[PDB]
């Protein structure tokens, strides 16, 4: 019942240009989730919670979206947390 | 053709910090289109084809049977609880119910419930029983088989969840029969000696897409990983495919993206930089 | 349209 974590973006990642950073977890029980999108260790600013659901399986899913601009040399990550889990998963992103 | 209607409905013990118990989802074709939570206790509109097209009596009617049942599913979990013979803890109660029509007519009328991950209970329309699938649903069984509860949800899911859902459909006729092109991105990196090639659709419309890796015309689904299809805050779809391969193999492997938007399957090979 | 639900 632990969460698969799948940390992306919503348009084709460039420089100097605005795009939506999506981290979407899928399989999970408890539904008690703890999911923060991080810009270099730090919470990113202005972060949207999507409505939480479930599929057929009763296993729940939840998305996280926020707007930004990627700048070169600074690390985009996604911290998630769930009793399943016992410790914190980060799941770093890639541009290219 | 073929449109589905369901309504999931989540009821928590431990949300948990500034998070609703009670929360209703309404989907219209497995696109989101109604809400309900126990903080703001009003029906909202997640698309412009429901808030425009439906009445005031329409929102106003919803939130009377929707606070209605948030009442009577506050109750629902320490009825469990004591059953279950608990004090307390991190417990949920899941409910999924609606229709699947074809070409008008149904094909489809399902009613679910499950308690901790578990199934709890499944309506049969065609006997009009509840199924028990934990030696603790008898009691719920003697309970509903017993009033017009049953004759009740039969006329629901043939009657009042058909009619209603031919009006949703007539009402987004336009936004759930769009399509968009997704825009492929490929990428490739280089590991401990193995080259891992990945293929990204970004904003698609409608779910379903079909990318696969293929080698020298052969199409290979045994060492590709897929991390299935994704949603995205606007309301278009997500998809993640990667494949491992030995260096210098790059120019044999193209990635095929099948979708509906698509008139023919867009090839796209791995062309690299080095620079 | 959302079916009013009954005690368990």
């Amino acid at each position: 019942l632990t969460p698969k974590v799948q940390v992306y973006s919503r348009f084709p990642a460039s420089a100097g240009t605005k795009n939506v950073l999506n981290c979407f977890a899928a399989g999970f029980h408890p539904p008690k989730i703890s999911i923060t999108l991080m810009k270099d260790g730090v919470p990113m600013e202005g972060a949207q919670y999507s409505d939480m659901s479930f599929n057929d399986d009763w296993t729940f899913q939840r998305l996280v979206h926020a707007d930004f601009t990627p700048s070169s040399g600074s690390t985009y990550a996604c911290k998630v947390e769930h009793e399943t889990l016992k410790e914190p998963q980060v799941y770093k992103w890639d541009p290219e | 053709e073929l449109h589905t209607l369901r309504y999931i409905r989540t009821a928590m013990t431990d949300p948990g910090p500034g998070l609703p118990w009670y929360v209703d989802v309404g989907y219209v074709d497995g696109e989101l289109f109604v809400h309900y939570n126990s903080t703001a206790r009003r029906y909202v509109p997640r698309t412009e084809w429901i808030a425009a097209k439906a009445d005031q009596q329409y929102w106003d009617g919803q939130t009377q049977i929707g606070q209605g049942n948030e009442q009577i599913d506050r109750e629902n979990l320490g009825i469990l609880q004591r059953r279950y013979n608990q004090t307390g803890g991190s417990h949920t109660v899941q409910w999924m119910y609606g229709c699947d029509i074809l070409e008008g007519g149904p094909i489809r009328g399902y009613y679910q419930m499950a308690y901790d991950g578990r199934d709890f209970t499944a309506f049969d329309k065609g006997t009009m029983t509840f199924t028990a699938a934990v030696p603790e649903a008898v009691p719920t069984k003697r309970k509903w088989e017993e009033g017009d509860y049953a004759e009740g949800l039969k006329q629901y899911l043939e009657e009042t969840c058909v009619e209603w859902l031919r009006r949703y459909v007539e009402y987004g006729k336009a936004e759930l029969g769009r399509r968009e092109r997704p825009e492929v991105r490929v990428w490739g990196k280089e590991a401990d000696g193995i080259l891992t090639l990945s293929c990204r659709a970004h904003g698609f419309y409608p779910r379903p897409i079909v990318v696969s890796w293929l080698k020298d015309g052969a199409v290979r689904g045994q060492d590709a990983h897929s991390g299935g299809i994704v949603p995205n805050g606007d309301g278009t779809y997500h998809t993640w495919v990667t494949i491992d391969a030995q260096p210098g193999d790059g120019d044999k492997y193209q990635c095929r993206v099948e979708h509906a938007s698509l008139p023919q399957p867009g090839l796209y090979s791995w062309e690299p930089r080095s620079g | 349209v959302i079916f009013p639900a009954k005690s368990l």
